[PDB]
């Protein structure tokens, strides 16, 4: 199952954090802390997946924000990689042409768009389509 | 794809809107902004054009800002900075000097052959500028230039054009084209840098007295290079130099001492300035350890070859170098290694007692250090021998583990220098064998039981106490364990073949090692052949060792005399070492 | 949206100082209670508002010890962006205060009661996101309930069966094999995939321990990807993704399948081998597009395909296809597929019906290896190279692993050396061809090279003794680079000591030619190499008389003489004074051949 | 004060310092540390008479299931570089901390496991000590755990002794001394009763214990300096022994 | 000379950044990093040699001033302008911290352009640079 999912930047700022297990804050921080030193270190001559800890990670960089899941050592590294693309073609739908901060003002709606696609530690929704029509139903309500 | 890549809205367009926006104020707050993106790792690369437009202002802060962010794509990539070329020409030849020197700096910060064409001539009015800020960084520049490629032959009207600043009414201006000069100089040919030389010193030395704390240093470092001819040339060079307790201790006393001392090949006390020169030397070098704990490090390591050379100058200075406590631990271990090489036949006095003072601390990196030194100190100085192994054994008494043993292997390097002195405190010395650890130390009772074997008769059960467990056992003591027993037979025959047998049959049939089985046979071979030729080969009156532990090769030390100001002087290495 | 909100974002965005932060948050705080305290009650919009912005401090890793009574209110709203927000920060901050988390559920209990799936949703999430066990205890019973019922929309269902799922993992004992276990395992063939995909992750969690309670599942599954794998161009539109169909429920049913063994029905075994098969020819065809996504698509399902092929162990042509498949991979400019690829064939090498398979990519894996960059895909080329060693390949193997070694990096070395001693030591064919190797290892890697490992090469040349000669040239030309290391001088001077004669007849290997290149190790070396360079030495002084006095005046010197450590000025006076005292008869029997060791 | 009590006295003023620590490790049969930390303590026994002021000072290691990076000082213990108190009278704990970084492992271990079809399964470990050869780590064990499906097993190892515990299966190694900068090896021949009759075996990690007399976080006492105000002696005066004691926690890799 | 200049934080980050030869990469920040900030059981010294290229650092709080070159430059130096940079700073913003050094980027990077001209150390003491320097520090307690 997904641990969890993170949304960073190069700096090591998070912009998006969704946890499928228990974790206090001090160790939230840690692992946010953790991830991004592993990530940022790797160039493109480099696979997708890394293990980390008693799990693994998968990531990828759409400029200077990586989208990271982690995720148990059995599950499918091109799944996953593949369903943090599908999400990231959601969210650039969602906000026309997605900037890192729209996920800043838009923090919020983020989750919404998460929970969409991802619920309980296993994918939900794959559908580009019906995830954007369910997503902009949403917007139009109260 | 090209997500986040978005230019028609987000971080960028936002930017771009505030390096458009009329206000200059919005505007400089957008720059140091792209500023701070750079410095984040942020691609602000898309902003390049409008951030070039900012420069386009009679705003001092915001030009400054431009070059700025212009600079950090220098190094980044020297072809992002091809593009605002013609516009840095023009702002040479500016109304401010501030803004002159600015664009000859970051245009000699670029590193591809775009450069060599519209910078050749703009550097060679910098030069002749009215304004010494602007040739104290065209001087600077001039060296720049050197760095990219080629030779070039009209670089053959800009050697000379560095020259002629030597010559120069500012010693920041004058102390610079000098480090220019030296190390252009330095990717080698021979005669570089003209020999104008006898008048160009008396120039450097005057700009000295009034000099910046730096611009001396570059200074006193091109002067050491060259050999005076005869003689009482050299005299007046060094009494100029002598005020330097100067602004940047270390580097400018240091840079100077390298100097004064390349020219202490004098007839020397035939008129006593060597005597003058020497007296002086040593309060500089002393006011160095007040400086601080890195600048120490340094001055310490040369200070260590100094004192190799002309011991005269700090022999009366010691206390100088007792230790700090609080002291890092590299001061700590460099000061001790010179606290013994001043040794004295006198100052063991307290020597000794500031040594006791450091085996009782609890940085146990650096009791150990100290117990050696107390080692080393009977073993340079003969008259303290006695007083040590007392101390010696009272740090031994308080069994503190650490401290024993390696006071045990210090006192077996002493029984090697003064042999047949010692030997009431080896029963003493046995008292101790339940808490030896460490290979070491095991291997010098081992070699101590020795050797003073005929002495002590419960020896035998003491070596054979070892072979129950011979493997477990480093391979040194092994190799020391062989031959304490064939000692031990080679004065006690038939009373020690009781055991001897096991031992020769551990090395040659146990033993796995190739260069102890080696060994074992060889003994065999003596031992189980010729009992009488093998005493002469193994019991010989050995040489005693002299203290050659730390000591450089006198050869080299003129080589590192030659270098004291630089690196090698640290390492106390050749710089073919690092070509 | 809320212009308050994107002030106070813009104002900490503008903020010149970890100062000027801290104040902006500060600041806020007040105002918001303030506000919340306040006399004046306050708009939705505002609660709404003012909550979100406690949520966004807290996300930046500052406390929030307040905010939670405002947040549970607008649970209570008929303004699903007021809900939003509040179920959003007790999902974020979860508080322990045993009041709250009454109302809380109150809030769930409504929420799910209505019929309304936007609020169902909301209801469903927080219940999955939280996972507490005073919310299974309320909810546990009524989620199976909901997902099953005729009635209940396909985005709420498929909510709310990972909900289940997450009740199941965290409290197991509320979530008892209760009746609707057929009916969800239906689902396997709703209409709507995203309740497909939802569904299949469900029953395989609940399947490892409940195997038999939804083994119908199996061929229900199977029937769905043969259909998924088949499906034309113009076939599930929404859920094709860069034209592979479905690739996200395909990876999923292939998992659940994992759960069982081999259908047991013969015509289902059969369904899935054709399916199996076709999704083997697709990786054979070429790609569709020439976007990376396309092909990790298909690869991802292809992937899951290859586990259950190794998992089942049962259909040797697929075990042998999915090798070759693999194989093809490792010639591939995707860091990510010859990663891949690598690691399943390890698993493949342990299988009998694949073993010799994975041994014909052999030559494959070395190319890959030898000119690999990622550390990692290097790492386990390595690796597979050991899976599948054996005598056949023993020397292949072994020849490739020196040949890389020799412009190695770093990072490897250190395996590698490892790998090629134990390797050599089980797969030996004669000996000589060990010697050959073990001095080799030493010459190119001898700073990784084990104690044991030279004890043992050097102990070697004796009982098959006709090598020695080879060993002495060996060591020899070796010694004779400016490059060199230590356990080289170690063996390298422990040999010609002993058979150096052997090589002295060549004017290019002479006894003082012998001798200085050593000697110019020597002050280079560590003191334990020293003591064995002395023996060397003197051994040299007895073998080679034509040159028993440079080496007497490397012995006299002052450096051997009066040397501080005890064991090399032990040899060097024992060996000065042999060459000097006694006979020359003498010195011949202390220094002869050295006999030869003992065995195991 | 309220910890001191007042007018001590002792003929000999000595203090001990234990440093005691304990290593934690996860790492992959590459060798990538996937996670550690470093568990610490340092026990300060005094008895010095008076009310000693005390200067303490160390290197730059500590800075002041998920582990994070903390440290926690006596009561008695006063912030300003260097840490300053007076201490309580005999055995208490200065301090208290736990790194994550920069950890020196003093074992690496290197597992090459072969799972020959169903029935033989070869094991073959090798650890390194990796630490200054004239340091001697103690009470090393190595335990690699066998499947439940072992029929028997054959254990072959050159330095120490090993055996094989089916109650635990486990093979369990054992050394009583071993050099830093050495390496050992340990062979198995593994047979196995197949069963299974689905899943693969699930693999446990091979664990160590060991002890060094080192701190594995690297931290070192450089300075502890006693200043008796009233009293009669001072910091020369005053004997001083540090330890360092360096033990395994949970260090596993997987095989 | 000083060939290269990198101030760190606390888990070997390049905080900011200025090269001045090209014959120093990246290989440079990462054995300064790897075997200095992030060293284990090493005899630590203000000065080390590795990939035949020579490192001088200073720290203050918890930030990593390094200076770098593979030239056989005046040792004594370095250090000298290392503690005045350190002085300079240090009276345009108080605390030399990762955040205080953080508020200052635009100051920081004027500082060394002025302090430093291809690596040759110049006139840096505060009241001669109020003139070069158009920026103030943000001072925070
Ligand atoms: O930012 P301010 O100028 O102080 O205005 C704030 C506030 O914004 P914040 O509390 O989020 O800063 C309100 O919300 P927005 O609508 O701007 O999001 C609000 O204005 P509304 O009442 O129109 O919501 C309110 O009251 P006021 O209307 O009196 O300006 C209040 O100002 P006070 O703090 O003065 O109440």
């Amino acid at each position: 199952m997904i641990r969890f999912i993170l949304i960073q930047n190069r700096a090591g700022k998070t912009r998006l954090a969704k946890w499928y297990m228990q974790f206090d804050d001090d160790e939230k921080q840690k692992l946010i802390e953790e991830v991004h030193a592993v990530v940022t270190v790797r160039d493109a001559k480099h696979t997708n997946f890394v293990e980390f800890r008693n799990f693994k990670i998968i990531y990828r960089r759409y400029a200077g924000l990586y989208f990271c899941i982690c995720v148990d050592v059995n599950d499918n590294n091109l799944a996953y990689l593949e369903a943090i693309h599908n999400f990231v073609e959601v969210l650039n739908e969602y906000f026309h042409n997605v900037c890192e901060l729209d996920l800043v003002f838009n923090f919020y709606k983020v989750y919404t768009v998460v929970d969409e696609m991802f619920l309980a530690g296993e994918i939900r929704e794959t559908s580009q389509t019906k995830v954007l029509k369910q997503l902009l139903m949403l917007q139009s309500l109260e | 794809s090209k997500y986040f890549t978005t230019n028609k809205k987000g971080e960028i367009f936002e930017l771009k809107a505030e390096l458009n926006n009329e206000k200059k104020e919005k505007r400089k707050e957008a720059v140091k902004k792209v500023i701070a993106a750079m410095t984040v790792g942020k691609d602000v690369s898309s902003l390049f054009p409008d951030v070039v437009n900012c420069m386009q202002t009679d705003n001092l802060e915001l030009k400054k800002l431009v070059y700025l962010y212009l600079m950090n794509y220098a190094k980044s990539q020297p072809d992002m900075a091809i593009m605002a070329v013609n516009s840095f020409v023009k702002d040479c030849e500016d109304p401010n000097p501030l803004i002159r020197a600015l664009a000859v700096r970051t245009m000699g910060c670029i590193r591809v052959d775009k450069i060599t064409e519209y910078l050749c001539e703009p550097l060679r009015k910098c030069l002749k500028d009215e304004d010494p800020y602007v040739r104290k960084t065209a001087a600077v520049c001039v060296a720049k230039l050197h760095d990219i490629n080629a030779q070039m032959v009209e670089d053959q009207g800009f050697l000379d054009s560095l020259r002629d600043l030597i010559a120069d009414s500012n010693p920041m201006v004058v102390a610079n084209a000098v480090a220019a000069l030296s190390e252009i100089s330095e990717s080698h040919p021979n005669s570089n840098l003209l020999d104008l030389n006898p008048q160009n010193i008396n120039k450097l030395l005057t700009a000295l007295n009034e000099c910046t704390e730096w611009g001396q240093i570059f200074i006193l470092d091109c002067l050491s290079n060259y050999n005076p001819k005869d003689d009482r040339e050299a005299q007046s060079i060094c009494e100029r130099v002598t005020p330097r307790l100067s602004h940047a201790n270390s580097a400018v006393v240091l840079s100077a001492v390298k100097v004064l001392m390349k020219f202490l090949e004098l007839l020397p006390k035939d008129s006593d300035y060597y005597n003058m020169l020497l007296k002086k030397l040593a309060p500089p070098l002393v006011t160095l350890l007040s400086g601080e704990p890195e600048v120490q490090y340094v001055a310490l390591r040369n200070i260590n070859l100094i004192v190799q050379k002309r011991p005269e100058i700090l022999k009366q200075e010691i206390k100088v170098f007792f230790v700090k406590y609080n002291d890092p631990i590299y001061v700590k271990l460099e000061k001790l290694d010179i606290m013994i090489r001043l040794a004295s036949q006198a100052n063991i006095a307290q020597v000794l007692a500031e040594l006791k003072e450091y085996a009782t601390e609890v940085d146990v990196d650096f009791v150990r250090k100290a117990v050696r030194a107390i080692g080393r100190c009977a073993i340079k100085v003969e008259q303290s021998a006695e007083r040590c192994v007392s101390t010696l054994l009272d740090l031994i008494q308080t069994k503190v583990n650490y401290v024993v043993q390696e006071a045990i292997v210090v006192i077996r390097d002493i029984f090697r220098k003064y042999p047949n002195k010692y030997e009431s405190i080896i029963a003493t010395l046995c008292e101790n064998l339940d808490s030896l650890d460490e290979p070491d130390a095991r291997a010098a009772m081992i070699w101590i039981v020795g050797e003073y074997a005929e002495r002590i008769d419960n020896a035998d059960e003491l070596l054979e106490s070892f072979l129950e467990g011979f493997h477990d056992e480093s391979t040194q003591v092994q190799l020391t364990l062989l031959t304490a027993i064939v000692k031990l037979f080679l004065k006690k025959p038939s009373e020690t073949q009781e055991l001897v047998q096991q031992v020769l049959s551990l090395a040659t049939q146990d033993s796995d090692n190739p260069d102890l089985r080696d060994r074992g046979y060889i003994y065999w071979r003596l031992l189980s052949t010729d009992p009488v030729t093998a005493k002469e080969v193994v019991l010989s009156e050995k040489p005693l060792i002299s203290e050659e532990t730390d000591l450089i090769e006198p050869t080299l030390l003129d080589e590192l005399i030659c270098h004291i100001g630089s690196l090698a002087s640290v390492y106390h290495k050749p710089p073919n070492a690092f070509v | 949206g809320m212009r308050g909100l994107a002030v106070f974002i813009s104002d900490i965005r503008n903020c010149k100082s970890k100062e000027a932060e801290i104040k902006r948050i500060n600041k806020e705080l007040a105002n918001i209670r303030s506000k919340f305290k306040g006399d004046k009650a306050l708009d939705g919009y505002s609660k709404k508002k003012y909550v979100c912005k406690l949520l966004f401090i807290f996300l930046l890793g500052h406390d929030i010890d307040f905010g939670h009574m405002e947040a549970v209110n607008l649970l209570s709203s008929n303004r699903y962006t007021e809900k939003q927000i509040g179920y959003l920060f007790i999902s974020v901050l979860v508080n322990s205060n045993s009041e709250l988390i009454r109302l809380i559920n109150n809030a769930i209990k409504n929420d799910l009661a209505s019929r309304n799936p936007t609020f169902m949703g909301l209801a469903l999430h927080c219940i999955a996101n939280v996972g507490s066990r005073e919310m299974a205890e309320a909810f546990a019973g009524e989620i199976p309930k909901i997902l099953v019922a005729g009635d209940t929309m396909d985005s709420v269902k498929q909510s709310a069966a990972l909900c289940l799922l997450r009740l199941y993992r965290t409290s197991p004992d509320l979530v008892p094999m209760g009746d609707w276990t057929s009916r969800v395992v239906h689902l396997l063939n709703d209409q709507h995939l995203g309740v497909v995909t939802a569904a299949t992750s469900l029953i395989t969690t609940l399947a490892q321990k409940n195997p038999e309670e939804f083994k119908t599942s199996v061929s229900l599954a199977v029937s769905r990807l043969s259909r998924i794998v088949t499906s034309a161009s113009t076939d599930l539109q929404d859920y094709t993704y860069y034209f592979v169909p479905a690739p996200w429920l395909s990876v999923k049913l292939l998992r659940l399948l994992q759960c069982y063994p081999p259908p047991e029905d013969p015509a289902v075994r059969g369904r899935l081998t054709e399916c199996l098969e076709t999704i083997l020819n697709k990786a054979q065809e070429p790609p569709k597009s020439k976007k990376v996504q396309h092909s990790n698509a298909k690869n991802a399902v292809l992937f899951e395909a290859i586990s259950l092929i190794i998992h089942h162990d049962s259909e040797p042509n697929l075990l042998v296809r999915a090798c070759n498949q693999l194989g093809q991979f490792l010639q591939h400019r995707e860091t990510n597929l010859r990663y891949l690829a690598l690691e399943s064939m390890c698993t493949l090498a342990s299988s009998e019906f694949s073993h010799e398979a994975v041994k014909t990519h052999i030559e494959t894996v070395i190319n890959a290896l030898k000119t690999e960059r990622d550390v990692s895909v290097r790492q386990r080329a390595v690796d597979l190279l050991y899976a599948m060693c054996d005598r056949s390949n023993a020397q292949q193997i072994v020849a490739e692993m020196l040949s890389y070694l020799e412009t190695a990096d770093y990072s490897i070395r250190e395996e590698i050396v490892l790998k090629v001693a134990i390797l050599a030591e089980k797969y030996a064919v004669d000996y000589t061809w060990y010697v050959d190797t073990i001095l080799n290892l030493i010459r190119i890697a001898g700073d990784y090279v084990s104690e044991e490992v030279w004890y043992r090469v050097i102990q070697i040349v004796i009982n098959r003794d006709d090598v020695q000669g080879y060993a002495a040239k060996t060591v020899f030309e070796a010694l004779q680079a400016p490059a060199c290391h230590e356990n080289l001088v170690k063996v390298g001077g422990y040999i010609l000591g002993e058979f150096g004669n052997l090589i002295a007849g060549d004017p290019r290997s002479s006894p003082l030619i012998q001798f200085n290149l050593l000697h110019s190790k020597f002050h280079l070396c560590s003191v334990p190499t020293r003591a064995l360079l002395l023996s060397t030495y003197i051994k040299f002084v007895n073998l080679f008389p034509e040159v028993k006095a440079t080496i007497q005046d490397v012995l006299r010197s002052d450096s051997q003489l009066k040397n501080a450590d005890v064991e090399l000025q032990q040899r060097a006076v024992e060996y000065l004074r042999l060459s000097t005292v006694a006979s020359t008869d003498i010195l011949a029997t202390v220094l002869e051949e050295m006999p030869p060791f003992p065995e195991r | 004060i309220g910890w001191r009590r007042e007018g001590i006295k002792y003929r000999r003023n000595e203090l001990f310092l234990d440093v005691l620590e304990s290593v934690n490790l996860l790492m992959s049969p590459q060798g990538q540390v996937l996670s550690a930390h470093v568990s610490g303590r340092v026990v300060m026994k005094s008895y010095l008479s008076g009310m000693p002021e005390c200067k303490f000072g160390m290197n730059d290691k500590i800075v002041i299931s998920i582990a994070i990076d903390d440290c926690t000082f006596h009561q008695c213990v006063r912030l300003s570089r260097s840490i300053s108190f007076i201490p309580p009278d005999g055995e208490f704990e200065l301090m208290r901390y736990r790194t994550t970084k920069d950890i020196i492992l003093p074992f690496r271990v290197i597992p090459l496991v072969r799972e020959v079809g169903r029935t033989k399964l070869e094991v073959k470990v090798v650890i390194k000590s990796n630490f200054k050869p004239s340091l001697l780590a103690q009470k090393i064990e190595v335990r690699i755990p066998t499947p439940l499906n072992t029929s028997g097993v054959q254990v072959i190892c050159m330095k120490g002794k090993a055996k094989y515990k089916a109650s635990e299966n486990a093979i369990v190694w054992k050394i009583k001394r071993m050099a830093g900068m050495k390496e050992s090896q340990i062979s198995a021949e593994i047979e196995l009763l197949p069963t299974n009759d689905k899943k693969k075996w699930a693999r446990p990690p091979i664990s160590m214990n060991f002890e060094v007399p080192f701190a594995p976080s690297g931290l070192k006492v450089r300075y502890l300096k006693v200043f008796e105000p009233k009293l009669n002696y001072s910091d020369h005066d005053v004997i001083k022994w540090v330890r360092y004691i360096g033990r395994s926690g949970i260090y596993e890799t997987r095989c």
